[PDB]
């Protein structure tokens, strides 16, 4: 359009998908060694 | 904008605050992630010959929101901030860098 002129769900997701990459991580350095 | 009775015509909105609907009391707040940027957006100016207004001018009437590689933290705002080095805006209209 060419512009102007100039809680209780999300962290126990967010963990979980912190946690999923602590998983993915430990699994990428146990396949490489 | 017209917060008030017996009004002969109703303020056109300052820039940073902008309207879509019709017939609104009041101002829609510019929600942070967007700007909104105006010249003639300036309230008639009722000459004291005639006590009649005139000049008026509307504002914003879209959101406008904020481009690429450019946010806006602060809402109420006219112009649209770039983002930091070292972090990145993907798409338009991001909140937050």
């Amino acid at each position: 359009g060419g512009g102007v002129n100039q809680i209780l769900s999300l962290m126990e997701d967010e963990d979980a998908e912190a946690a999923q990459e602590e998983q993915a991580i430990v699994d990428v350095d146990a396949e490489m060694q | 904008f017209n917060d008030e009775f017996s009004q002969p015509v109703c303020k056109a909105c300052w820039s940073g605050s902008f309207a879509s609907k019709r017939g609104l009391p009041t101002c829609e707040i510019a929600q942070p992630g967007t700007f909104t940027n105006v010249a003639a957006a300036a309230n008639a100016t009722f000459n004291t010959a005639t006590l009649i207004p005139t000049g008026l001018v509307k504002g914003a009437q879209a959101p406008t929101p904020c481009g690429m590689g450019y946010f806006q933290s602060s809402a109420e705002t006219t112009t649209c901030t770039a983002c930091a080095v070292g972090t990145y805006a993907d798409q338009a209209g991001l909140a937050a860098c």
